[PDB]
RNA sequence: AAGUAACUUAAGGAUAAGAAAUCAACAGAGAUAUUAUGAGUAUUGGUGAGAGAAAAUAAUAAAGGUCUAAUAAGUAUUAUGUGAAAAAAAUGUAAGAAAAUAGGAUAACAAAUUCUAAGACUAAAUACUAUUAAUAAGUAUAGUAAGUACCGUAAGGGAA
RNA sequence: AAGUAAUUAAUAUUAGUAAAACAAUAAGUUAUAAAUAAAUAGAAUAAUAUAUAUAUAUAAAAAAAUAUAUAUUU
RNA sequence: UAAUCUUAU
């Protein structure tokens, strides 16, 4: 039989469940791009120089 | 240690009469460890208070503090 | 644009998979519980009041930071102002020699 | 500190049996009465597994002189037996305990508390003995909580009747037999 | 000699290790493992016999980072008896912290620097066995029988 | 039926290569400077030790020892 | 003496 959760425990999973429940932040397309925008200027700069 | 057994202490609330040990219930006493794991502890003779929002008992406490006034008044 | 971004290094890819750029992280230590929570910082637990250590630890920041400045992608990265790290130029123009070196 | 004589130990990974699966040669007669302890049961200072240790094993090391002539001692723990108070069981434990041990509870303030801490070092630093107290501290504490309702009756009732009806097709019907079929309804 | 033989116990196809409180040194690197080099070098030793790293540089190697913990106290440390010849981490007894405004690391201290213990997971490269395949300046006394005949009360021995 | 194997170090002889070798991605080992306990010292300021280099010493010398210079580096 | 603690039922 499986042991039961202490009062610490319980609340730790509420706490997990809770953040779950948010929403999670995800690397939107956008900010990819922006990102690789910005590798190229590097890329290029780094070329010149 | 003798300096340790002078110093250290342990907070627990008594809920009965204890005669011998001079604690009366409802008392929250700083109490020798020894004392209390031994004979206090015992059959819910007392209770140990770390948190003391949470875990004291209040009404008790009141009462006590009440008794030792009339005591004091007497 | 995306096929550079992409040729990016793995943990550097992975870092903004799951860290995004579109949220601007906190410089400071935080709640756990907060969206905006510094990965690199220890943010402080609302109900237990303790530091969680940092959830990239920080050998793994450290190299997050280096493949960044490496393919140029510091600031997409949130701020380590608050970790004790600096980093190549900015560490060797900022540092105070040691009391030793100064003063023998 | 480290939990090495402990959290080295490893027990034989029993397969999740399905309803629907063929049976082990040796199934045991009596049921498992408790939780399976994560870190099995120690094979070495087998006096530790009747009493709260506090993952403290004997040492040995080398008696060294003033020639320094090794020979080899061991290192005992302070081990005492000690009546202590549960607040949860309503009765005093009677146990082993290192001094050490003892002072750690008196310092959480209780044997319940001590037992109960949802930190993996106290898991590992109880025993066997110390798990099925746990457990049983838990359990207690789950019941006083969480009483039944906040059916029996029901089943009771229904039993003599589906009985007769047994009789009626043709077959005897037994209570264990009726309580073991509607468990699960 | 040597944590070797031996005895005990237990686990898996492997296991162990593993994602830094690691090293280092004012530059920096970035889990673990195995090998080479470093190097018989620093260190060490009835300063005898002898024992002996690491960094760093390469090989091998896999997707190799990753949340599982509401972040870790009778724990850090300390005192002490022990404790992988170097190099420490552990452990009995007992004292015993602190919140990142913190804490580990260096007789010590001052600087500086680095890292997050007292919660976790982790392929592959590996050991071993058995098989198949390939190669044999290997074997016909390492070429098939036999653990048999036989000796021994027995463990055990052990032919042709 | 009996001087053998593995990991080292040293000497010889030969062969390749040669002020380089080994290995070749790097990294390392050996020689290319002698020393001196060790440090930041180091081999003609006009040529053969009567020069210079280091160690003792020292203002720099001399004095021991060892070492270094006489088209092309060994 | 409800520290330990022996014995018996």
């Amino acid at each position: 039989p499986e042991m039961p959760l202490t009062e610490v425990r319980k609340s730790h999973l509420a706490e997990k469940k809770e953040l779950a429940e948010r929403e999670v932040p995800k690397l939107t397309e956008e900010d990819m791009e922006a990102i690789g925008a910005r590798v190229f200027e590097f890329l290029e700069k780094q070329k010149r120089e | 240690s003798a300096l340790t057994k002078r110093t250290h202490r342990v907070k627990v609330q008594v809920l009965k009469d204890f005669p011998r040990f001079q604690l009366y219930k409802g008392q929250v006493a700083n109490v020798k460890p020894s004392l209390m794991r031994n004979y206090l502890h015992n059959f819910n003779g007392a209770k140990y208070i770390l948190s003391e929002e949470h875990d004291i008992n209040t009404e008790l406490l009141k009462q006590y503090q009440t008794l030792e006034a009339k005591l004091e008044e007497d | 644009y995306k096929q550079y971004f992409d040729s990016l290094p793995l943990k550097l890819k992975s870092f903004f998979q799951r860290y995004p750029p579109s949220i601007k992280y906190s410089p400071v230590s935080t709640s756990t519980k907060a969206i905006n929570a510094n990965p690199f910082l220890p943010n402080k637990h609302p109900v237990t009041q303790r530091f969680h250590d940092p959830k990239y630890s920080l050998r793994r920041m450290s190299d997050v930071y280096k493949l960044a400045l490496r393919y140029g992608v510091e600031e997409f990265l949130p701020p380590i102002e608050n970790t004790k790290k600096l980093f190549f130029e900015e560490k060797y123009n900022k540092k105070t020699l040691m009391k030793g070196v100064l003063l023998p | 500190r480290q939990w090495r004589l402990i959290e080295t130990r490893k027990i034989a990974k029993q397969p999740n049996y399905q309803v629907g699966d063929a049976k082990p040669l040796h199934m045991p007669k009596e049921r498992k009465k408790f939780p399976d302890y994560k870190y099995g049961e120690s094979n070495i200072f087998k006096q530790s597994n009747k009493g709260l240790y506090g993952g403290s094993f004997v040492q040995f090391g080398n008696n060294i002189s003033e020639s320094k002539a090794k020979t080899r001692k061991k290192w005992l723990p302070n081990v005492v037996k000690k009546g202590l108070w549960s607040e949860t069981l309503n009765r005093k434990i009677s146990i082993k305990m290192t001094a050490k041990v003892l002072k750690t509870i008196s310092k959480e303030g209780g044997i319940d508390n001590y037992l109960t801490k949802e930190k993996s070092a106290r898991i590992k630093e109880l025993g066997p003995t110390g798990w099925k107290l746990r457990y049983r501290v838990l359990k207690r504490k789950d019941e006083i909580e969480n009483p039944p309702h906040k059916r029996r009756r029901l089943m009771s009732f229904l039993y003599p009747l589906e009985k007769l009806e047994y009789r009626s097709v043709g077959k005897d019907l037994n209570y264990k037999k009726f309580v073991e079929l509607f468990a699960d309804v």
